[PDB]
């Protein structure tokens, strides 16, 4: 029997800063245990200030994030050169996955970017549509050993402050971008010695109201 | 059990005359080798109505392509047999090989395999009982053959496929294709047995 | 875990906060509470994206209705737009259990329990869920209609907690809601893992755990 | 992955060091190079217990005949043992192993199959990284190679499995047989894949947890007076 | 069986298991006693399949009555319950295995404290301040976690357990025809006779 | 329907500098619904600290067999077994069963009584040694466990700094879990003295 | 949904320097018989492009023909069909893998596994891949089926990354690829000694070479393999 | 056939001796002479390789045994009785401990296992 | 839903069906009436798969007024009956067939005579003196066999049907949470508040 | 692709040197033609574990009858072979063919085919590869040939056996048996393909 769907493996992560937010992703692309690209792009800056991931089965993967920027594109036309802004795109994109929801797309999609206040966001999708807008979200193969982390690292989960034995929580104070870097790297190293889907290069985009950077980071190839 | 060969003069078709449902022989004396244009016939495996059906419609469309564009080529033959096996691959159970003769191309032979896959071919062979005769054919088959070695070529190739196949057996039929004109032969058990 | 009560003071909305993929814990921050509009409320259990996308939509059909009609839906009304969709997609796959509440002049505190089977009860308890029967436990031997406003959102709360702690597919945190003659009122979020040891303490509840 | 390569004056095995189950890596630096006797070893793929497993009862047995006999374990004992035991339990008990060794009648190199059928080479390889070994083993092998050309030829063959077998990770263990000299079992031979130095410090301040009670555990046993 | 609960206060433990046996469209009977005394201090009830029920239950019953007679002792809560986990461990692994969940109220007259066990099929054991099987602590926990204190009278926890009975009738789809209630105290096992 | 997850629950153990920490979660459930909140699953025989974690049932069963297995060890041998041997121990006694195994992921840990030298140890359901260096998890947040150890974790950590890390490890492993919390325990082991610390975490 | 039957194995492809290499034998298998011993699985498109397919036959010839009828449509009313608005690598690809796509998604896939290898206009390398599932990827060294698992390690050996490809040569990299198919052969059930290469490079173009063979085979050493473990005749 | 002396051969006599345990170690008494003596950093075990002909060649005949690569035996007494418990001692060491614990048994309770198979066969049918 | 019942009288129809609507393991509301009035002096029960009765009962309801106001005329029981059977019939063979089953009780102001029609989800009618769906008609029957009389009265007619949901109380296993009762006579319908 | 053929001076054994694990070559070089005796040989088909644990047996069978009974007869070989092809056919896969040398009874050749019959012929062919070889080996095919012959014979049936069957390949091992001894041949892919 023909099975539609497969699994490319990979893992993202996208963590929203207080007025930057970053969405990264492995350059890893398999099948079962075998390598099919060491490099194969999987973060895209989709326009207007907003970068989107669509993580497990490529084809799907590949074919909504091209139908988003599609959107992008006949947003502008539509609406005189309107910004679609982050809120209005998440919901966009509901829409898209929805539109197959009795066929759907096999993935696990992030994006990012500024909301209209300037501040960093970030939307979480399941595959068929769902969303919600989070602080921190990893998605795809890894997201299990990355999320207990971020909830520790990020939101100072199960963390207090000594002296007062469990009374006092730590407080939540923000993190810059240099930061978390820091943590989106550490969360790939952890993820690739434990997962074997997981390696090769890390791809980070970076938003800020200057617009979308990248940073390239290499991983074991093993 | 069914081959075309390709020779000096034109092509040869040739194959048994067993039908089977299971174990039974429902006909003896079948003939699978089947005209669709006056020198463009095929030889049929598989299915016997899955391959009327699309011999039958292929003969339409030759002759219908004959009346408006004149005498088509074993090419072309090929093509509408490959059409109507591969677009219809799901529903199908056909193993067509299509054999002819121009005056241009002389003797050409296209084999159709389950996929709808088109051939071309010096000579083919197919049908459950061409397993067998796969080694003899390979060693014993020449380009430009006379008439008589070509008879005698498929003669003793389907003897063997006969008498290995259960599924084959009967007749020898065949249909030799040239400018001359269309021969039919037959070989009957106690000739190509004892070969 | 999801519950709402029609009550002297209106009606009471509580919910949990927690999804799963099978054991995995996707989310603690999950918004399981719908705004209609300001007089109607929508719970959400079972598929997040097909209630989430259909009460969302639900809300554009009752704004749709208000625009051509010059006059609030009731929630009768709008309880059977999303019952009558789900039954038309009935064999397909949908899974949502819900409850549509709000407030009219001509029906008082109405709650409405849809379902994607296709079901659509009216009534003035429900609670929906993998945790449900844990906070009928609570609702059923402490509810009355002459319930402050006050200890009917306690009461709530304190359903959803007693699931939260049971049941593993419940959690995270509880968002209440009051809704009155003059719409629904927001009570806050409140984390079941500060929640939990300051009822304990306040409650003397339960004793079984160590704190 | 694991290889076996013969060589002039004996023979050599190699292996990586990942386990998994699934996707997940359960140990980076896992040992498959199992000792039988102290001049015949076997490397395991397939099911890890039973690699383990089936080497010590094989090795238990074979030491027990060594002293039976006086003479030291031949290679084909130990084959001859492996394959009845694996045959009888029909593939169910998941050994995929390489054995080779040296003994007074020479040098040899066997694989063996869950099922328990047996084969006879040069040069050998097995488990999710055998495709990628192989391929190097065919493009590289030679007859009469050197001892040095020969371990050159396994570790390639197993870094081919490391890096593009998913199955395979992590570091290079290798043991070298040679006719007439102790079998030299050089575990971590290499380490290609040391994890860089993060990029923070995780170590949290002392009370960051909470803690409800605390009591000392009795760990010695019932004490004098 | 159905539903079977249990709570352990202050200086006893209370069993209240149903009355009901349903054999399929049909309730048998309305008063089955779903319990079986294992010692003067010691109560088991249970439920699972049909026949394995009673028959484990007498086979415990019968084993600890053998050995009060040949140590002339009465087994404390906490040994019985261990004994009775190891065959039910035993019986998970055998041909077929005994498909029957125990609860076990016992006071320990060394110890002067009363006890209760939750056992089930597989050998899981577990000692609780209450306790249920089945489909009955998915309503009844959530009323125990809150009104339950371990310093309650024997009368409050009577009370507590009509609040989970009625919890119970009200939302629970099968008729149980109510509760036996039996308390495990220093004198003895007792029957509630009105409940 | 699969076994090591009927329960629930989880086990993490990691090596220190003179020490090692093992610690576990307190719940107990029939899949959804939980049942204990005080169902330890660290054992100890002697000085050799066992956790288990998988079907409660065996569980139970095999923490009775090691303790009747290293009673009848220390009578014959008059000494406490190490954790290197007993070790060896588990994985024989779990592959004696190796076509109808306990459903379960032990994880031992100790300190030599000779050596001083700290040791941990992890085993599948059927007997193969993962013996590790940093640490060993197990258990149904396992995924989890591997994610938090792999990051948090760094060698050589002193006693009260290694409880910190282990206690992070599992508290936020635990809350990613569905089956998993309802409390946690916390093992502190050193030469000559064994600390046991109650962890306080959210309890849904 | 159907089933693959007349079948196709290994493509093997990797970049180099100046350009391309991809190959692929003459074999069209039924199932364990070699059915077909004269079949050619690279097919160009223009000189800048070649298309190496595996799986299945019948749809192989189909995308043969879809591409054959690609250039003459792109020749209508274009003046510049060859030169400014000729085919490139980029574009057939993509058309392929919208077409490969779109059939998974009806639920009756072409069955094959494809490689499409070119030189673009400004001189740049193009590899990518894509299959039934419309899957795609690129990378410096590409292979389907059996190729995936034994040529792609040998092949990287040469090209591990991106920076090796500037110091790759084409004598090399083809020495690289007519290895791996002598390595295909010896492990491959479905191979044939019998091959085709194609060579794309920037400065002299589409360079196809048929009736390759593989040759310097190593079988001296089987003599002295005797017996499964103890016979020693 | 079938083994029919299921009933001790070794039994108490009226004094209280069990005469065939006496009986064994009057052979003992008979046997060549062997030794054993500990020191500080080791232990030492010796006897006489009593030739039964000069044609025969003593090497092949080993009355000190490997028993593991840590313990050693000697005996005084019946050859072929010592010969077939080396190969029981080697074999318990193995199935009785090695298997079980990774490890080679420590000497007492190696000795125990051999003493074990020698009280056997003073009350076994 | 669960239990409907049905019984006609000398001069009345009456309709009992249970209050309780489960939904799994629970009772998720015990006041429901499974029932619509179709006309004045028609009314028709209902139970099957949830979501399908009420939609099918509303469906009916709303055709059957439509023909009230495009006639103004009430359609006889008989006429009601048959236009409710051939909708079921059709539905049988749809894509999704609606899984209901109805009871319809109506009086004939033509005829003066009350009128109990019983059909199935594959649109099987039958005019009964009594009838029942599910698995109520089993207890239930043997009562109506041995205690029925046509010319009974209505206070009679409810004196049996008390009898009947008596025995459905004592031997049926689900909590059906009782009955709402609705009698159908020459005046109209009306519900009997208490019972 | 097996085959044993006799012929004037005594037998020879032909085989393959593949071995697959799906389309895998696990091993190319293999050599299935195994000694169970000094002049008595197999060639083994099918599950190379379970084709090897009943040659090993059969090799310890005829040791044992050797030490008691003097050599055995190939007769005797085939019997033991069929006996544990025969009792053990639902477990195991496992085509033989069984070829030895007596100097009373000369060349003689058994093959044993998956049921574990026993037919002695004058030559056998077996395993994948030898459907394809039925037909020339049956043309080529004559009694009392010379070895070179016989070499010949075998090498381009096994030839083309391979060229068609792509579970077989590798070299074409061959054993000859004679009164003169026991000879090992070998033949390479270039020498053979061109053929
Ligand atoms: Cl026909
Ligand atoms: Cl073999
Ligand atoms: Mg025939
Ligand atoms: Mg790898
Ligand atoms: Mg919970
Ligand atoms: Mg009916």
């Amino acid at each position: 029997q023909f099975n539609p769907y497969g699994d490319n493996g990979g893992t993202i992560l996208g963590i929203a800063g207080e007025d930057f937010a970053v969405l990264a992703g492995d350059t890893r692309n398999i099948t079962d245990y075998s390598i099919n690209s060491r490099y194969e792009p999987k973060v895209f800056d989709c326009g207007d200030n907003i970068v989107m991931s669509a993580n497990g089965f490529a084809a799907d993967g590949d074919a909504l994030v091209k139908r988003f920027k599609n959107s992008v594109k006949w947003y502008h036309f539509d609406h005189n050169d309107k910004k679609l802004s982050i809120n209005s795109a998440a919901r966009n994109i509901q829409h898209l996955l929805y539109g197959k929801r009795f066929f759907p797309y096999y993935v696990h999609t992030i994006i990012a970017g500024l909301d209209e206040d300037g501040k960093g966001a970030v939307y979480s999708f399941d595959p068929v549509g769902s969303y919600e807008r989070e602080q921190c979200r990893a998605g795809g193969a890894a997201a299990s050993l990355i999320m207990p982390f971020l909830d520790n690292q990020v939101n100072f989960k199960n963390q207090y402050e000594p002296g007062t034995n469990g009374k006092v929580k730590k407080p939540l104070k923000y993190l810059s971008v240099e930061e978390v870097i820091k943590l989106v790297r550490d969360s790939f190293t952890s993820a690739t010695e434990r997962h074997i889907q997981v390696g090769d290069g890390l791809e980070i985009l970076i938003v800020t109201k200057d617009g979308v950077r990248k940073e390239f980071y290499e991983l074991k190839r093993d | 059990s069914i081959m075309a060969v390709t020779f000096k003069d034109g092509v040869i078709l040739g194959a048994d005359s067993r039908t089977t449902t299971g174990a039974y022989i429902a006909n003896r004396v079948t003939d699978k080798l089947t005209r669709v244009h006056d020198k463009i016939w095929c030889c049929r495996s598989g299915s016997a109505a899955d391959t009327q059906a699309i011999a039958d419609i292929v003969q339409y469309h030759l002759e219908l392509y004959t009346s408006q564009y004149g005498t088509p080529s074993t090419e072309t033959a090929a093509s509408v047999f490959k059409e109507l096996c591969y677009e219809n691959k799901d529903n199908l159970t056909a193993g067509i090989i299509v054999a002819g003769y121009d005056d241009k191309n002389k003797g050409e032979v296209y084999t159709i395999p389950l996929g709808g896959s088109v051939h071309k071919l010096p000579y083919a062979i197919a049908g459950s009982g061409s397993t067998f005769i796969y080694g003899y054919c390979d060693k014993n088959f020449r380009e430009n053959m006379s008439k008589e070695e070509t008879v005698d070529f498929i003669k003793h190739s389907l003897s063997q496929a006969i008498k290995w196949d259960g599924s084959s057996g009967g007749v020898i039929r065949m249909v030799v294709l040239t400018a001359a004109g269309v021969e039919r032969l037959i070989f009957y058990p106690d000739e190509y047995e004892q070969l | 875990t999801m519950l709402a009560f029609r009550f002297q003071g209106g009606i009471i909305v509580a919910v949990d906060s927690r999804a799963t993929a099978g054991n995995w814990v996707a989310s603690q921050t999950v918004k399981k509470v719908i705004e209609i509009n300001p007089f109607l409320l929508g719970t959400m259990a079972g598929g997040a994206a097909d209630c989430q996308f259909w009460e969302t939509w639900l809300g554009s059909q009752c704004r749709l209705h208000e625009l051509r009609e010059k006059e609030r839906i009731s929630v009768a009304a709008a309880s059977k737009i999303l019952s009558n969709l789900v039954y038309q997609y009935k064999g397909a796959g949908l899974s949502m259990g819900t409850m549509i509440c709000g407030y009219t002049r001509k029906e008082g505190p109405t709650i409405y329990y849809v379902d994607s089977d296709g079901t659509r009860l009216k009534g003035d308890i429900f609670c929906v869920g993998s945790g449900q029967t844990f906070a009928y436990g609570v609702l059923d031997s402490n509810y009355k209609w002459d319930l402050s406003v006050e200890d009917a959102l306690y009461l709530g709360k304190r359903s959803i907690l007693a699931a939260a702690h049971r049941d593993a597919y419940s959690g995270g945190s509880v968002n209440l809601y009051h809704v009155t003659e003059d719409g629904w009122i927001y009570h806050g979020n409140h984390d079941v893992g500060e929640l939990f040891w300051k009822v304990k303490e306040e409650e003397g509840s339960f004793n079984n755990v160590i704190g | 992955t694991i290889v076996g390569v013969k060589f002039n004056n004996g023979v050599v095995i190699a292996a990586d060091t990942r386990s998994t189950q699934g996707p997940i890596v359960a140990d980076k630096n896992c040992a498959k190079l199992h000792r039988i006797s102290p001049k015949i070893w076997c490397a395991g793929a397939g099911t890890a217990a039973d690699t383990e497993a089936v080497t010590q009862l094989i090795g238990s047995n074979i030491e027990l005949h060594s002293l039976y006999t006086s003479r030291e374990p031949r290679v084909v004992s130990a084959l001859q043992m492996l394959k009845q035991h694996l045959f009888k339990y029909q593939g169910h008990i998941g050994a995929y192993l390489i054995v080779a060794g040296v003994d007074p009648t020479g040098s040899h190199l066997f694989s063996i199959h869950a099922h328990g059928s047996t084969d006879v080479g040069y040069y050998l390889s097995l488990g999710s990284g055998s495709l990628a070994a192989m391929a190097v083993l065919e493009s590289h092998w030679k007859q009469d190679l050197t001892k040095e050309e020969a371990i050159k030829l396994a570790s390639d063959a197993i870094q081919a499995g490391i890096w593009n077998d998913l199955g395979s990770g992590s570091n290079v263990d290798v043991c070298v047989m040679e006719i007439g000299k102790d079998a030299e079992y050089l575990r971590n031979y290499l380490t290609p894949n040391v994890r860089e130095e993060k990029q923070k410090s995780y170590k949290f301040p002392r009370g960051t947890t909470a803690v409800l009670k605390e009591s000392i555990v009795n760990i010695c046993d019932i004490q004098e007076e | 069986m159905d539903i079977i609960l249990g709570i352990r206060v202050q200086d006893s433990v209370i069993l209240a298991s149903s009355k009901a046996v349903t054999r399929g469209i049909s309730v048998l009977k309305d008063s089955d006693d779903k319990t079986r005394q294992l010692s003067p201090h010691t109560l088991m009830s249970f439920a699972g399949e049909a026949g394995d029920t009673v028959q484990f239950a007498e086979y415990i019953q019968a084993n600890i009555q053998l050995y009060s007679i040949r140590e002339d002792y009465e087994l404390s809560p906490q040994a019985v319950s261990s004994f009775v986990r190891q065959e039910l461990a035993k019986s998970i692994r055998s041909r077929r295995p005994y498909q029957v969940n125990v609860l076990i109220g016992g006071y320990d007259k060394k110890k002067n404290k009363p006890e209760l066990y939750q056992i089930d099929y597989l050998g899981t054991k577990v000692e609780l301040p209450y306790g249920a099987h089945g489909y009955s602590g998915f309503y009844t926990f959530s009323l125990l976690d809150h009104h339950y204190r371990p310093d309650m009278t024997t009368e409050e926890g009577l009370d507590l357990l009509k609040l989970c009975v009625q919890e119970l009738e009200k939302r629970m789809p099968m008729d149980f025809k109510g509760v036996i209630v039996k308390i495990v105290d220093k004198d003895g096992i007792r029957q509630v006779d009105d409940f | 329907s699969d076994p090591s997850s009927i329960n629930g629950g989880i086990v993490v153990a990691m090596t220190g500098k003179d020490c090692v920490a093992i610690a576990c979660d307190l719940r107990l459930g029939s899949q959804s619904l939980g049942v204990s909140n005080k169902f330890e699953k660290i054992f100890h025989y002697g000085h050799v600290f066992l956790g288990i974690t998988g079907l409660a049932t065996d569980v139970t069963t095999l923490n009775e067999m090691f303790r009747y297995k290293t009673n009848l060890y220390k009578l014959k041998e008059e000494r406490a077994i190490e954790p290197e041997t007993f070790t060896q121990l588990v994985s024989s006694s779990l592959y004696e069963r190796r076509f109808g195994p306990y459903f379960v992921g032990p994880v031992v840990a100790g300190i030599n009584s000779k050596s001083g030298k700290p040791f941990i140890a992890g085993f599948d359901l059927i007997g193969c040694i993962d013996e590790a260096k940093d640490f060993i998890v197990s258990g149904t947040a396992s995924d989890q466990l591997f994610g938090m150890c792999e990051s948090l974790y760094e060698p050589n950590l002193e006693p009260e700094d290694l409880f910190e890390t282990i206690s992070q490890a599992l508290l936020n492993a635990a809350d990613r879990d569905a089956l998993s919390g309802w409390g946690a325990v916390v093992y502190i082991i050193k030469k000559d003295e064994v600390v046991k610390r109650y962890l306080k975490m959210r309890q849904d | 949904t159907q089933q693959p039957i007349v079948t196709g194995t290994s493509v093997i492809s990797m970049k180099y320097d100046n350009g391309v290499i991809i190959a692929a034998d003459n074999l069209g298998s039924y199932g364990s018989l070699l059915r077909f011993n004269g079949v050619e699985r690279l097919i160009p498109v223009g000189d800048n492009t070649v298309v190496g397919i595996s799986g299945d036959i019948s749809d192989m010839q189909h995308i043969e023909r879809l591409l054959k009828d690609l250039v003459t449509e792109n020749a209508y009313d274009n003046p510049l069909a060859d030169a400014e608005e000729a085919l490139e690598p980029s574009y057939i690809f993509e058309y392929l893998a919208t077409v490969m796509y779109q059939r998974r998604s009806k639920m009756n896939p072409l069955w094959n596994a494809i490689i499409v290898a070119g030189v673009q206009s400004n001189g740049d390398q193009f590899l990518r891949y894509v299959n039934l599932l419309g899957v795609t990827y690129s990378s410096p060294t590409l292979a389907t089926g059996f190729g995936a698992h034994m040529a792609n390690p040998l092949l990287r050996k040469v090209v591990d990354r991106e920076s090796d490809i500037p110091k790759t040569t084409v004598q090399v990299a083809e020495e690289a690829i007519v290895n791996a198919m002598r390595v295909l052969y010896y492990r491959d059930a479905r191979s044939s000694r019998n091959f085709s290469l194609a060579i794309i490079d920037k400065n002299t173009g589409l360079t196809f070479k048929k009736n390759l063979q593989v040759e310097n085979m190593k079988w001296d050493f089987a003599k002295d393999i005797k017996g499964y473990g103890t016979q020693k005749i | 056939m079938t083994d029919r002396y299921s009933f001790s051969l070794t039994t108490f006599s009226p004094s209280g001796k069990l005469g065939q345990i006496d009986y064994a170690l009057t052979a003992v008494k008979q046997g060549v002479t062997s030794l054993g003596i500990k020191a500080t950093n080791g232990v030492v075990i010796a006897t006489e390789k009593k030739s039964s002909s000069p044609l025969a060649m003593s090497e092949t005949l080993s009355k000190v045994s490997l028993l593991t690569p840590d313990i050693g035996a000697v005996y005084s007494g019946m050859g072929p009785d010592y010969r077939v418990l080396v190969d029981k001692s080697r074999k318990v060491a193995h199935t009785s401990y090695k298997r079980i614990y990774g490890e080679y048994p420590p000497t007492k309770l190696l000795v125990s296992e051999v003493a074990k198979i020698m009280q056997e066969a003073t009350q076994s049918g």
